[PDB]
DNA sequence: GATGTATATGTCAAAGAGATATACAGG
DNA sequence: CCTGTATATCTCTTTGACATATACATC
């Protein structure tokens, strides 16, 4: 989609598009700047995004080469 | 207010295996979790050396993301070269790794989180905690 | 992190931390549903759009001329 | 979350010729890329005194946009004046813009992606990876 | 409120010749002046490449510590590549530091101050003084 | 000599003792840091101590070798 | 950088800008005058001092690893 | 403002010679000189099991108390972690906390100063300089 | 009572963060 | 009209900077 960035009385903010407002209401949300990116979330469900996105390769780290 | 550091074998296990008991765990705990940036050098130093280092960095990076790497600092310094020196004058072997991860944590107070308990019980004065 | 939900004329939005808020009013981002996440990016992303574009540039440096 | 800084060189090549193998590598390593603002100054030049700078002009933005573009600052200089000193020992001298990309990428450890390897890799302290 | 970014050669002679009336100069417009960190570039340098090292980077610090090293960002660049460009239009060759010093002054209203003036008039639209 | 740094409600501020205080014709002051020192002046003559200070080197940049 | 000055109960001070205080551990500092300024600095400063203060012990560190 | 970066071996030196030739640097440098937390951790574990371990941690206090100690932080990880894999790539490998002093000195820009040159060779753009 | 030390509160303003209001689009 | 697009305002509470209190501490 395609959504505007705003400033309040000294505050920045995102007008969220009413299709995909937040269920119910609600009470507060966590976010994260993951690189250019804000990730927006429902307190609780912080670490879900992460989860449920890509995961690392096979060969990731079948060995941890520490010394003794 | 931290509680937890999770260890590197921690770290290094839910990436693999993204477990759904440590997902509940990692929401509920989400503001008191850390790692030592000791760590975060074997996160990177994994996923480079690994057969996709761009797949694996982004996985690391948004594992990074969602808390806490905190500097091993002077403290961190001073309390490693304590634990580290009594723990020859008693003769039991802990990765020079490992010592800096339970030395960085035992620094301010927070519980290791790891599933290599038996190698971080001889470790004076520790916490421990298993996730997996 | 912790943020907050707001309405504004009766449109909701959430309010950017000045920790990882926006550098300019780039008025522009696109918004997009994870799960029951949100994530929010500026809009010039993608790099194919820019490799499937324009600027022949035939004449365009040729040369440099750094004074070596 | 950055690794690599683009050399002018490398861009200028990337503009005229526009690849696909690079189209690839850009594609892996987007957000861990840069250009040292020194050379979003030799872009801009060009375009400037080039036949039609509309159309080069609009082409870079969409470039520049496309990366992160590092500012010039105290460290940048600092570590570059140092280089600029040691291969004047050597007697061998640098491109006075080439000696500037060099040291920023050197004051945060980056790895310079140029491709004019043999004048470049006797800048001390230098990592290079070539992608054209 | 800064007014005035000093020239390399402005900065030279004052380190050099320590003169009075600089003296009182800069004691008058003092959080009014910066340098470009092109400057700070060649002032490291300079020390550096010296038969004295250690003690003319101690005058460098001295230097910079009291006034101020504007970083040279990316509206810098623009401008700099801008009037590189209608400089070769006009077929006048300038110096690449004394046109990065100039094209970062432009960027933000300021004034070169320096004693090559001659050297700088080509530049179209810099609002020059001098000093000595 | 010697003296203490101490805080004032939420100010970290040293204090001057008696014998090198700031006379009358000074009522505040500028403040620098220069290293792991800071220098305190009184306005108007920040530039003092660095002119009469530590000079440059006799050799220190007799040329200049910019890139012609 | 401006500061001010003030007194603490008779005592003359400054207060240092928090951006350029010392860290709140640091309580002793050494004052010394240059011309009309003075100069603060923490108190273990010359190397010097370390040089004709003590000395090592025979035997430490005669060895130093980990794996190598 | 910060120029070099001891390696244990240096300080080790240092501390329990006390040279002439050592402290030559030592006062031109001041001001410009650190060691990483790391350097640290090692020597509060060498004066620890020390038969003199209240003298010998004594000096180390005074020692570290003339530099300033940087704190092995998030960018001094992530280079460490990518220099680590390129010794791995290439077979060569070094001691784990002299890489990590390597991968913190890259990250800033810094020289690290050691005596053991022959294997502070290799790092992949290392800036060695050698007081012995 | 000159000289240092400590902490106990004061006001004052800017700023990040919240909390509402209620203008005018322009399909 | 309804999303959106803007604007205004108003609380709070923090915090850095600016001031006045003496607890007294001794010599």
């Amino acid at each position: 989609m395609h959504t505007t960035l705003f400033f309040s009385n000294r505050t920045q903010a995102v007008r969220l598009p009413k299709s995909i407002s937040f269920p119910e209401d609600v009470k507060h949300v966590e976010i994260i700047a993951v690189g250019r990116s804000r990730i927006i979330t429902p307190v609780g469900e912080s670490w879900d995004s992460w989860f449920d996105g890509e995961g690392a390769s096979t060969d990731f780290m079948s060995t941890r080469e520490q010394p003794a | 207010m931290l509680k937890f550091m999770l260890d590197t074998n921690t770290c290094i296990f839910t990436i693999k295996n993204k477990p759904e008991h440590i997902r509940e765990r990692f929401n509920l705990n989400t503001s008191r979790m850390c790692i030592s940036s000791i760590t975060l050098m074997e996160l990177i130093y994994g996923a480079e050396k690994s057969l996709a280092p761009e797949r694996n960095l982004a996985v690391v990076e948004g594992f990074i993301s969602r808390l806490e790497v905190l500097d091993y600092d002077t403290q961190a310094a001073i309390h490693t070269g304590q634990i580290r020196a009594e723990l020859a004058r008693k003769g039991t072997p802990v990765g020079p790794y490992d010592q800096m991860i339970a030395g960085h944590a035992g620094s301010r107070g927070l519980v290791v989180v790891t599933n290599n308990l038996r190698e971080f019980e001889r470790i004076p004065g520790i916490r421990i905690e298993d996730w997996c």
